[PDB]
């Protein structure tokens, strides 16, 4: 209501609604990060079996 | 881009250099031993261990096997002297 020979409002209009699906997101974050952990959990629990095995000894 | 992993890697390393070296030493000096007193072996008697463990023991040792060696020796001496002289 506010611009009254507007001419631009329905091009900008349209060009955000064709906007909005700007691109697939990545959310693949399961090719090295994935990796890190697993040899993360594994090396951990053999160092908690070694640093509790140590503390008994 | 991993982050430090100080408490995941403890596998190589050791508690200082000190510590580490002195820890198979102390392990095992503890292990293998006597728990208290155990094995006296107070009883000998072999002469020479009857010496041992009659008056040649080391609770006292004190000069009163000597001067019963001594007045051994002056007996035995007195009878060879009488001998000789």
């Amino acid at each position: 209501s506010v611009l009254k020979n507007t001419s631009v409002i329905d091009k900008i209009e349209s060009y955000v609604k064709q906007y909005k699906p700007v691109k697939i997101d990545a959310s693949k974050q399961l090719q090295v990060i994935e990796s890190f952990e697993k040899h993360a959990m594994t090396n951990a629990k053999e160092t908690e079996s070694l640093v509790s095995k140590e503390l008994k000894d | 881009v991993s982050t430090l992993i100080p408490p995941k890697v403890v596998s190589s390393k050791n508690i200082g250099s000190a510590p580490n070296a002195k820890r198979i030493a102390n392990v095992v000096h503890f292990y293998k031993s006597l728990p208290q007193g155990p094995a006296p072996a107070i009883k000998a008697n072999t002469r020479l261990a009857r010496y041992k463990a009659k008056y040649f023991d080391g609770d006292n040792a004190s000069g009163k096997p000597l001067w019963h060696f001594a007045l051994g020796i002056i007996a035995f001496g007195y009878s060879m002297e009488y001998y000789f002289h």
